[PDB]
């Protein structure tokens, strides 16, 4: 540890610019891999409705597809409303 | 004094108020009163050539309504 | 085919008689060389962009990428051989005979 | 010459890219998705000198789809002959091909 | 050049051209090309001088031009079919351009003066990886498409690349312009046969390969890149000279040596197409390869040159690098015409 | 359109005034007013002559990194996918390279000047 | 009206023009201790007119060694971007509206470089050819370091759309969000617009006038117009991309006046800036972003692509 | 109509021409510049602005070095330009004329060429009806480099360090 | 090979729906959940007949709805519809974030009346 102590120190004092830059990108590298907003970027991200969504012909053994958007089957965006 | 140079400013100031004055406003005056429709995708213009299309008058910010349906 | 491919495909034909035939410089034969690639982007963008090939839209980019990784490759030979000789004229690498 | 590294280990690194009936981003067709995949269809499993033998009718539609050359010619055939016609003044186009017309929303 | 960046070098001239021989997408064959050159370039500037600054200048040309021809060809094929997929190309005009592409990467005729060149430009251990990978890749290419090629450009740029590497090689004094002259013609007779069997055509690639790396590994081996130096090499170590007399008798096709069956096996498939004038003129026309082959196994093993007197503390001293697979590349390249049935494994 | 109208109107007002500042005045040319300037000394060679570029390895350099930021542009757009992760990864990836490219030049001594 | 548009955009952008020379010429002498112009008009108001007059009524030579085709052409050129680059600025409304808007600008920079690279050189003269070389090496460093640090603060908005960072900062300020980035840009504008300490390309105390030494009369005057044209536009960018005015869609007047003041706030910077420091050395600009900007823009830059993953607040697509 | 796309096409086949007879590189480098504009003219009429742009953007960047070099490396007494010289002239004429005889023969009637056949119609007749909606499909295509294109970006990036290896190794001397 | 076949124009006509972008714009989540079913139903047959000619009764059907819709809206709610899509037009984008009053209004007005 007093090598890396050392190391480090002298950086600072020398190479500010350079220890920034390398904390910045170390920094950019591991937090995303920890946060737990990534998973909501990505729901967000999934929820965006680009396209039409084209229905489904109902073959009479659809119990988890909803009839009319308002019904209670289907995906809800009640956790993005808040949040 | 320090307060002679704002005069130049203050004219600098005047000019460049000009050009989005004038944008705005002749925007406001080409579209019938209201902000110039901005299209930036192909939804967007399609939804402007139907508003040219039921118009009647070949301007898609002559805009109908209720009156129009019946 | 529209006259517009007809115009690419003839400016990538004026381009490679253009390199095919040195005049004294090689810097002017690397110009050339360089508009081919600039016909050739030309011409699959327009391919591309007429088909909605959309997973084919980075095709282009991947290309100017090797254009200009080329266009570096004999930038560098040329001041090797400017160096050597003074002049960047391609009479002076005639060491080597077939 | 062909080691099929790809298909040996079920790796993916071009054949997303080789055709345009593929997966696209955002489920956007190709212009035309329906043709190829028609000659994909014909031609599948039957190699390559039967695909040329016998897929050529989906073939040729695709190609037709693709570079538009017998649509051109029927276009410029029909424009020629307007054009030939009016010359002479034996045909009158109609008001909503001149511009006199409230078309459809 | 540091040991690290030369064997990084070398990593990404394989990693092209085994990018171009496993992508099944013309633009990754087209990017592996392209890699392929870009880091083969400073392999050739490796041992910096004017001649080698040349080589690879010419190099570099002539590679660029066929890149963009190879390109060209790619999105004209596109334009008419729309596939990226390397297969029968779906366009005549398309297909000329990728014929003319690779056959200027590879070096046959007429795009074969700076083979020549850039052989003479470079030092050994270049040339040597030069001819052998660079021979690999663009072969690889043109046995995926060979069922559109057109016979009749495959087969005139091969008869051209024969005669041209026969003539040039008669008249050459220089070994490294030997060697290039000398692939011409093997780069002519397998692009003769690589209409009708890519079988053929890997079977001749690897013979020559086999032959060209245990020729060149016996001309580092000596130290000698002229006729007259090669001829003082029986004074110092009069069993490399016999290895290499023997090995250029294969190479001629005498049988019954390995460089036979590459020949015998080319002239009995072209044979069984009905084609008769082009297997006898080819096979006529290798004499003289074989004729200059003997005239350089004349100066080296089968005569006795005149030597200096520095080479007492030549012999006094001895050599230190080995070769590796040295006996193994002069073996194969001598000893495996009984088994010749084995191009039925490399179908 | 109106791109083309207002490009041409910018390049026509250009013109204008070059063809007002070339007419308008009273000319009066002579030899040694139109000479070359060298600070009141004739100069001793010709300005055509090569001019040695000290950084000329920086300028191979910035071709390749004008490469890398057209392929770094996309990316706000690239951040609208499902596959973030992969995304993420890849733009590193390419940031990553892009800043061992400059480190290996820096060490290499490529970023210094000819002397 | 779009001709009427396009007017009402050129005339303003020359006239503020010559009155931000009589401005840098009044700011530079009080903070000099003098008073600058104040005898020609009332408080020298008429300084810009007089040396406008002066300019395009005294004699224009071409040097006898020149390429007479491509000394024409770079006054032309330079004046044209200069003008062209005002287009798609929102203020609040753009008269070109743009899909993308900042590649554009890019684009445009980088062609109008081209201005003084072929004045330099067809004016057939030492001085001109030093001053041409020194802005190839200024325009390397600031073309790259430039372009990674817009690729950033971009993708902290969505798009490239400048009504777009108007929305995006209708709250608060990307100086607020990203002030490092914002302090190279600063200093990346500057040596885009050859501003001191960065003023290379036209040295007056190393060369006599550097690249436009062989220019006078009327092409000297566009040269001028077109930098000092530049230094307002880059800075309006600044204005625009850091600082984001609250706008109001019925009463649009608001957005202009807080615009108007915060690019005028820049430019006067710029002239305390030139007032204040001296001037760099090309070698030391070179190795200023290569080797201390280039690191700290590629970390930011990563910074800022997984800031939006990691905190799920990537913007809006449109 | 307005033969906008064709009239492009045309400058920068003209474009072409000039940079190909080759005067110096210095209007090799600007006869580049102009047909790199025109391409990207070309390209945003057809639809891609993003690529317009970057391959304006691109050439911008990369004729910048190119006059750095022809300072340096590859300039003489007297410069050639095209009248200044009879084999540039040349050139530069027959590229001209052979240009034009195509354009008139392709306007006067359907040219077919000894390799193409070519149709003298419409740009915007072999348009498409259809629309997207709410995004551009070709900056969708173009970014879907991460997404998709994994393998593209590694061999990419992978490319442009070995160049940065390769130019170091090439001019380092000795 | 073959004669196109295409319907005559007599069958062709509907009544239109004769409102702008920006009234369709106002009243458009309302119409997303009153007229789902035939519009449901014309998208369905759009997506498997891959065919405009063979989803044209859909089509008309889906034109009653909007007409019955708009008259519905016409007949409780005229003033704070006016205003609100009178609201949303100003906006170049259209915006709904602008006229969350307007909105307001007419949201009460439809859940009561309707
Ligand atoms: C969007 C643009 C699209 C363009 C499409 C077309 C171009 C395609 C690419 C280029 C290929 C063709 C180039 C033109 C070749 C013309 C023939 C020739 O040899 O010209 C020599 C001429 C140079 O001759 P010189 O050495 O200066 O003359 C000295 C003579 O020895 C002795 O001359 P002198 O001393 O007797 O002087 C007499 C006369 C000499 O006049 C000329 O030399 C005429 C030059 C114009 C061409 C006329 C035909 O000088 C004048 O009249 C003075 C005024 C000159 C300024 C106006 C120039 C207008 C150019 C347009 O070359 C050029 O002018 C090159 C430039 C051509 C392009 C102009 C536009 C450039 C735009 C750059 C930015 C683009 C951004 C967007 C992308
Ligand atoms: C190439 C551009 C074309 C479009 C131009 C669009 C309008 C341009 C507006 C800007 C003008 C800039 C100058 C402003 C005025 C000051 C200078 C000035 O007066 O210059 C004029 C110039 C002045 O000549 P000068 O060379 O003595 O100019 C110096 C002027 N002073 C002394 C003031 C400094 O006039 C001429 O060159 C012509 C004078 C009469 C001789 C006529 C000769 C015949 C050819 C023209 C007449 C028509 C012939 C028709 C028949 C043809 C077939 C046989
Ligand atoms: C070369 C000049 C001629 C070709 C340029 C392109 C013209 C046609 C453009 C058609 C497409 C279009 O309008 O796109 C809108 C777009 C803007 O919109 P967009 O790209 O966001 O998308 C279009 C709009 N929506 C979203 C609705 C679809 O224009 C641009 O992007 C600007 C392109 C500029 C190209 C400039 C090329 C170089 C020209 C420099 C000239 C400088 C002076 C030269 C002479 C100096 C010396 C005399
Ligand atoms: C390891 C082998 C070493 C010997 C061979 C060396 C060959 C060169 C090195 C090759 C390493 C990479 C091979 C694997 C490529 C993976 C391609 C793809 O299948 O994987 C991606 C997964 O990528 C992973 O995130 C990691 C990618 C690799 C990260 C970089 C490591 C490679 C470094 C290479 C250094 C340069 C050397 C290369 C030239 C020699 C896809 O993930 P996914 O999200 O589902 O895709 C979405 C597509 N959708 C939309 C249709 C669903
Ligand atoms: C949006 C902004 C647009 C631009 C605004 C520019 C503003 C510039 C500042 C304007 C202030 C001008 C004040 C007036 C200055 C001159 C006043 C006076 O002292 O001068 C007169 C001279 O004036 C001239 O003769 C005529 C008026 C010209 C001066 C006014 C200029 C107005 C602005 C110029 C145009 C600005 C845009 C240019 C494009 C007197 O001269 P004269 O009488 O003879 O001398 C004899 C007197 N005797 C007989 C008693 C001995
Ligand atoms: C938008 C408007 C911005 C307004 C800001 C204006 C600032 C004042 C303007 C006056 C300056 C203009 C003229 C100055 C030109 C020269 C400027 C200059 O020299 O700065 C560069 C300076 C000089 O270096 P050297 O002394 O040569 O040392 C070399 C060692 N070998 O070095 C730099 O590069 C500084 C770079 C500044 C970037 C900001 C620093 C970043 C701080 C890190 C904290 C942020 C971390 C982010 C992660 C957060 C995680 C939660
Ligand atoms: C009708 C002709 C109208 C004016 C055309 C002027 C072209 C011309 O021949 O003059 C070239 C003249 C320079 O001539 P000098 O050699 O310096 O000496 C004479 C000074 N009067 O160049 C110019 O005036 C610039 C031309 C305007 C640029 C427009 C190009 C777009
Ligand atoms: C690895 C994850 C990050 C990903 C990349 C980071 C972003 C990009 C950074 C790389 C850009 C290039 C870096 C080049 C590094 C070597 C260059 C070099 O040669 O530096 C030397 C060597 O100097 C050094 O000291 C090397 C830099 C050592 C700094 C590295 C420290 C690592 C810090 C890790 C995190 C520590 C956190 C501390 C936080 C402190 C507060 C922020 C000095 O240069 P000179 O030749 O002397 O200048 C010219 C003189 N005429």
């Amino acid at each position: 540890a007093g090598r890396i102590a050392s190391f480090l120190k002298n950086a600072w004092a020398k190479e500010p610019v350079l220890v920034a830059s390398f904390a910045i990108g170390g920094l950019a590298i591991i937090l995303p891999s920890l946060s737990p907003y990534t998973n909501y970027a990505i729901r967000i991200n999934r929820a965006t409705p680009y396209n039409y969504p084209v229905p489904l012909r109902d073959d009479g053994n659809m119990p988890d597809v909803p009839s009319h958007p308002q019904d209670p089957q289907g995906p809800s965006l009640e956790w993005l409303k808040n949040l | 004094m320090w307060f002679e140079i704002l005069p130049g400013i203050a004219v600098m100031a005047a000019c460049l108020f000009i050009p989005g004055m004038a944008t705005a406003h002749i925007h406001k005056f080409t579209n019938g009163g209201k902000e110039k429709r901005v299209a930036h995708f192909s939804y967007q213009w399609n939804l402007m050539e139907r508003d040219r299309c039921i118009s009647g008058v070949n301007r898609y910010h002559v805009t109908k309504g209720l009156e129009n349906i019946d | 085919m529209p006259l517009v491919y007809m115009n690419i495909i003839m400016a990538f034909a004026i381009a490679l008689a253009g390199l095919l035939m040195y005049r004294s410089h090689l810097m002017s034969s690397l110009l050339c060389l360089e508009g081919m690639m600039l016909s050739l982007f030309i011409m699959s963008t327009l391919i591309i962009l007429n088909t909605h090939f959309t997973l084919a839209n980075m095709m282009p980019i991947i290309l100017l990428v090797f254009a200009a990784c080329e266009a570096a490759l004999g930038l560098s030979l040329l001041v090797m051989v400017s160096n050597t000789y003074g002049t960047d004229y391609v009479q002076n690498l005639n060491l080597l005979q077939c | 010459p062909f080691f099929d590294v790809q298909k040996r280990l079920g790796l993916d690194l071009d054949r997303w890219m080789t055709i345009q009936s593929a997966e696209q981003p955002h489920k956007i067709p190709g212009r035309c998705h329906a043709f190829e995949k028609e000659w994909i269809e014909c031609a599948h499993g039957i190699g390559g000198i039967r695909a040329e033998k016998e897929c050529k009718i989906e073939f040729d539609d695709f190609v037709e789809c693709l570079l538009r050359q017998k649509t051109m010619k029927r276009l410029s055939a029909i424009k020629r002959q307007r054009d030939k016609l009016i010359k002479e003044g034996k045909y009158t186009p109609p008001p909503h091909h001149l511009g006199k017309e409230d078309p459809r929303p | 050049m540091n040991p690290i960046i030369y064997t990084t070098l070398i990593m990404t001239v394989m990693s092209g051209t085994m990018l171009v021989m496993i992508s099944s997408h013309w633009l990754l064959i087209w990017i592996g090309f392209e890699m392929n050159l870009l880091a083969m370039i400073p392999v050739l500037m490796k041992n910096f001088n004017p001649r080698a600054t040349e080589a690879a200048t010419k190099y570099f040309l002539t590679q660029a031009t066929a890149s963009m021809m190879l390109m060209m060809a790619i999105i004209i094929n596109l334009l008419y079919s729309g596939q990226w997929t390397i297969t029968k190309m779906f366009n005549p005009v398309a297909m000329t351009m990728m014929t003319m592409a690779l056959a200027m990467k590879l070096g046959l005729s007429p795009f074969h003066f700076w083979v020549p060149e850039v052989t003479q430009g470079i030092s050994l251990q270049a040339g040597l990886l030069l001819l052998t990978w660079q021979k690999l890749a663009p072969l690889s290419v043109l046995c995926q498409i060979s069922q559109s090629i057109n016979p009749n450009l495959m087969l005139t740029m091969a008869m051209l690349s024969i005669l041209i590497g026969g003539w040039g090689g008669l008249n050459q004094t220089q070994l490294r312009k030997i060697m290039a002259y000398s692939s011409i013609a093997h780069m002519g007779w397998m692009t003769a046969v690589l209409p009708y069997n890519t079988t053929m055509t890997i079977l001749n690639l690897l013979i020559y390969i086999t032959m060209t790396l245990a020729m060149f590994m016996l001309l580092i081996h000596s130290s000698a890149t002229t006729t007259l130096s090669l001829s003082h090499t029986w004074n110092k170590m009069p069993v490399i000279t016999s290895l290499m007399m023997v090995t250029l008798l294969s190479m001629g096709g005498l049988p019954p040596l390995s460089g036979f069956m590459p020949k015998w096996m080319i002239i009995q498939e072209m044979t069984k197409n009905e084609s008769i004038i082009m297997p006898t003129l080819m096979a006529m026309t290798a004499l003289l390869n074989l004729y200059f082959y003997m005239r350089l196994a004349y100066s080296s093993s089968l005569t006795m040159f005149p030597s200096t007197n520095n080479m007492k503390m030549k012999w006094q001293f001895e050599h230190t690098k080995q070769m590796k697979l040295l006996p193994t590349m002069i073996v194969l390249s001598t000893l495996v015409l009984p088994m010749t049935p084995a191009l039925s494994s490399l179908n | 359109m109106n791109i083309m109208l207002t490009l041409l109107t910018n390049v026509t007002l250009a013109s204008l005034l070059v063809l007002i500042a070339f007419w308008l005045p009273q000319l009066n040319a002579y030899s040694e007013k139109t000479s070359p300037y060298e600070c009141g000394f004739d100069p001793m060679g010709s300005a055509r002559l090569p001019f040695s570029m000290k950084f000329f390895l920086v300028a191979i350099t910035f071709l390749l990194f004008d490469l890398e930021i057209a392929l770094l542009l996309p990316l706000p757009w690239a951040s609208q996918t499902n596959n973030l992760k992969t995304m993420l990864t890849m733009a590193l990836f390419l940031l990553i390279l892009l800043a061992a490219s400059l480190a290996y030049e820096w060490t290499q001594k490529g970023l210094e000047w000819a002397e | 009206m779009f001709m009427i548009n396009i007017l009402s955009l050129i005339i303003p952008i020359l006239l503020a023009v010559a009155f931000l020379t009589l401005v840098e010429r009044k700011v530079l002498g009080y903070m000099q201790l003098r008073k600058g112009p104040n005898v020609v008009g009332p408080y020298g108001l008429l300084q810009p007119i007089a040396d406008a007059l002066k300019l395009f009524t005294k004699e224009p030579l071409r040097p006898a060694t020149s390429s007479i085709s491509m000394f024409i052409i770079a006054p032309i050129l330079a004046l044209s971007l200069a003008l062209t680059m005002w287009v798609p600025l929102p203020m609040p409304y753009p008269l070109i509206n743009m899909n993308l808007g900042v590649l554009f600008m890019l684009a445009m920079s980088s062609l109008a470089v081209y201005s003084i690279l072929w004045s330099g050189w067809a004016s057939n003269s030492k001085y001109a050819l030093i001053g041409a070389l020194r802005a190839v090496a200024q325009t390397i460093s600031y073309e790259v370091t430039l372009a990674i640090i817009l690729l950033s603060v971009l993708l902290m908005n969505g798009s490239y759309t400048l009504s777009t960072l108007i929305t995006t900062q209708e709250h608060i300020w990307m100086i607020f969000t990203s002030w490092p980035l914002a302090m190279m840009w600063f200093i990346s504008t500057l040596a885009e617009t050859n501003r001191a300490p960065f003023d290379l390309t036209e040295g007056e105390s190393e060369l006599v006038s550097g690249f436009n030494v062989e220019y006078a009369a009327g092409p000297f005057a566009m040269f001028f117009m077109a930098e000092y044209a530049n230094i307002i536009m880059m800075n309006a960018f600044t204005a625009i991309l850091f600082l984001g005015a609250s706008h109001d869609p019925h009463t649009p007047e608001l957005y202009t006046i807080n615009f108007v003041l915060k690019t005028l706030a820049l430019t006067i910077t710029f002239l305390w800036i030139r007032a204040s420091y001296p001037r760099f050395r090309y070698d030391q600009l070179m190795h200023l972003l290569w080797k201390s900007f280039l690191p700290l823009t590629l970390a930011l830059c990563m910074w800022h692509i997984s800031l939006p993953i990691m905190t799920a607040s990537i913007p809006p697509q449109s | 109509t307005m033969y906008i796309a064709f009239i492009l096409s045309t400058i920068f086949v003209i474009g072409f021409v000039g940079f190909s007879s080759k005067p110096s590189p210095i209007y090799g480098g600007l006869g580049l510049i102009v047909s790199g504009g025109v391409g990207c003219g070309i390209v945003l009429n057809f639809g891609g602005s993003f690529l317009g742009l970057m391959v304006f953007l691109i050439y911008l960047g990369g004729m910048l070095v190119v006059f750095g070099y022809t300072t340096a490396m590859a300039t003489e007494m007297y410069p050639e330009v095209w009248v200044s010289n009879k084999t540039v002239f040349g050139a530069f004429v027959s590229g001209l004329m052979m240009e034009f005889c195509m354009v008139y023969y392709a306007l006067k009637e359907e040219e077919v060429e000894i390799i193409f056949k070519f149709n003298g119609l419409g740009d915007w007749v072999i348009y498409d009806t259809g629309d997207s909606g709410f995004f551009s499909e070709e900056a969708m295509g173009i970014a879907a480099l991460y997404s998709y294109g994994t393998w593209l970006v590694i061999v990419t990036g992978w490319s442009l360090l070995i160049g940065v290896v390769v130019i170091m190794e090439i001019t380092r001397g000795n | 090979p073959g004669i196109v076949e295409l319907p005559t124009l007599e069958d062709l006509k509907v009544q239109e729906v004769k409102v702008s972008s920006s009234v369709l714009k106002a009243a458009a989540h309302h119409y997303g959940a009153q007229c789902d079913k035939p519009n449901k139903e014309f998208m369905l047959c759009r997506w498997e007949e891959k065919d405009p000619r063979r989803c044209l009764e859909e089509g008309k059907l889906v034109n009653q709805c909007a007409l019955d819709f708009f008259r519905q809206i016409k007949r409780h709610c005229a003033e704070p519809f006016t205003e609100y899509w009178t609201c949303i037009d100003y906006s170049g984008l259209q915006l709904f974030r602008h006229c969350r009053k307007q909105q307001a209004k007419f949201d009460e007005c439809v859940l009561d009346k309707l």
